């Protein structure tokens, strides 16, 4: 059975080259027309170009002058090389048979000219260290990092219910993420809560106490 | 089967042919015609073991598989034999593949020499479709 | 010019064993050169029906499409569990071949009001000179929800940023969380902070706020 994997530089500085390569397995990259669809941010996406089962080739008008497609009869793969990037151009990247039969997982390219940055990380606590109905919910804020991702827990683990992670979004060219979680009033302060950060790209990890 | 004129051009439009990556309706029944006659039957041996199939004539050295021609690419991913049924489904999405390549319609030879660059409107024209 | 695709309607929420239409409108004739995809959650996407109505071998038969020329539908008869995602609409009549925008297939339940909670800038952030104050709003059905800040009692839109989850697993609700940052001398030049949200479970906006000269 036929199938494709993406694998490339998931990180590309402005201005600079994106490359992408896509790996048939099960089949020969000269038994089928291929294509790089690209899906951005809001769910839009783009139908790159294609190359045929000859090499021959047909790109977007829209990215015509930036874009080029090759494949490699030898070792089974094609490509995709995407110049003068901008943040633009930050995307899910897939390849698939023309047919559309086949896909890969996707793999995602981001533009940034950001370099690795440590996140910061904020205990959430209510106002006064309050508390009034018969449950609570704390937070964590973890701020500045750079690239993704961050995997956050509680209590390293031990606490897992009522909690809520949400997606990180771009702020002033880092990434900010934020986690709440909920538990019975006579939970907490009773009982400490700590947030669990940890960043590979930096070789970080903190634990906050609320 | 064997197609009237007609009666395939508005097989052809309803499988969206018309105007397919340019090409006008008429350039498919005009290659159907010099290629086979309107016939979904029609077979043609070459003198490599690759057979042509269809009311297209599309060979199966690279578009189609018959289990018995050497070096078969199915380019197609399809059975040869789905090609010969009084149902063009099959015929079509091949064709709107072949002329998915750089070399379009040019793909077939007979095409080239008697409807590329002629009024091939001709050949739709009078039909009530 | 580029064929667009417009699908509608952006969203819609069903119960599983429910029928639903989804459409497809082309700017330009296309014949029957439209393709549907499914693309759930984190995966790729899986193509259904091509060239309007013909079915793929290997695609389970509630799903179907129908139309030609520039009006094309696709039917799902009965939604099951695992038909809720996003539908897109694709053509290859011309070239560049384009995508609609999308459907977003929802899971449909009873409203649910948010639970909201503001936080106010760690005494950690302060120091580094910074000042973010944030609000969650979770578990609320449906969707459709309006954030409102406030800083004494006037409408703020400037240093917000949103974030919002996919719809839950486990309750078929939606979470959300609204981010104020600010300079700390921002921050303190100011009383009260309000997050303010509007949702269809209630004509009067939940309020949740605090003021710096406390605590």
């Amino acid at each position: 059975a036929v199938q494709l994997q993406e694998s490339g530089p998931s990180l590309v500085k402005p201005s600079q080259t994106l490359s992408l390569t896509c790996s048939v397995t099960g089949d020969s990259v000269t038994s089928d027309i291929w294509s790089w669809i690209r899906k951005f941010p809001g769910n839009k996406l783009e139908y790159m170009g294609y190359i045929s089962y000859s090499g021959s080739t047909y790109y977007h008008p829209s990215l015509k002058s930036r874009i080029s497609i090759t494949r490699d009869t030898s070792k089974n793969q094609y490509y995709l090389q995407l110049n003068s990037v901008t943040t633009e151009d930050t995307a899910t990247y897939y390849c698939a048979s023309w047919g559309g039969d086949v896909w890969g997982a996707g793999t995602t390219v981001t533009v940034s000219s950001a370099k690795t940055t440590a996140p910061s990380v904020y205990p959430l606590a209510p106002v006064c260290g309050d508390t009034t109905g018969s449950s609570v919910t704390l937070g964590c804020l973890v701020k500045g990092y750079f690239p993704e991702p961050v995997t956050l827990t509680w209590n390293s683990g031990s606490l897992s219910s009522g909690v809520h992670t949400f997606p990180a979004v771009l702020q002033s060219d880092l990434y900010t993420l934020s986690s709440s979680v909920t538990v019975t009033s006579s939970t907490w302060p009773s009982q400490s809560i700590t947030c669990n950060v940890a960043h590979p790209a930096s070789s970080t990890k903190v634990d906050k106490k609320i | 089967k064997v197609f009237g004129r007609c009666e395939l051009a508005a097989a052809m439009k309803r499988h969206g042919l018309d105007n397919y990556r340019g090409y006008s309706l008429g350039n498919w029944v005009c290659a159907a015609k010099f290629e086979s006659n309107f016939n979904t039957q029609a077979t043609n041996r070459n003198t490599d073991g690759s057979t042509d199939y269809g009311i297209l004539q599309i060979n199966s050295r690279w578009w189609c598989n018959d289990g018995r021609t050497p070096g078969s690419r199915n380019l197609c991913n399809i059975p040869c034999s789905a090609l010969l049924s009084s149902d063009i489904t099959a015929s079509v999405n091949c064709a709107k593949k072949i002329v998915s390549d750089g070399n379009g319609m040019n793909a077939w030879v007979a095409w080239r020499n008697r409807c590329k660059g002629t009024d091939v409107q001709a050949w739709i024209r009078g039909c009530r479709l | 010019m580029d064929i667009v695709l417009t699908q509608s309607p952006a969203t819609l929420s069903v119960t599983p064993g429910d029928s639903v239409s989804l459409s497809c409108r082309a700017s330009q004739s296309i014949s029957n050169n439209l393709h549907w995809y499914q693309q759930k959650s984190h995966e790729s996407p899986r193509l259904l029906i091509k060239y309007a109505s013909q079915s793929i071998s290997g695609i389970p038969s509630r799903f179907s499409g129908s139309g030609s020329g520039t009006d094309f539908t696709l039917s799902i008869n009965s939604v099951e569990t695992e038909d809720f995602g996003m539908y897109f609409c694709q053509q290859s009549n011309s070239w560049p071949y384009t995508f609609g925008g999308g459907t977003k297939l929802e899971i449909k339940r009873a409203d649910a009001a948010p639970t909201v909670s503001i936080f106010p800038p760690s005494s950690e952030q302060l120091t580094s000179g910074g000042a973010s104050v944030v609000c969650f709003l979770n578990n609320f059905y449906p969707k459709d929800i309006n954030v409102k800040w406030k800083i004494d009692g006037s409408e703020r839109q400037n240093g917000v940023l949103n974030s919002w989850t996919d719809q839950d697993s486990k309750d078929s609700t939606y979470s959300m969380s609204s981010t104020l940052t600010l300079t700390k001398d921002e921050y303190e030049r100011h009383n009260s902070y309000t997050c303010e949200a509007t949702h269809k479970t209630s004509t009067s906006p939940i309020v949740k706020s605090f003021n710096r000269n406390e605590c």
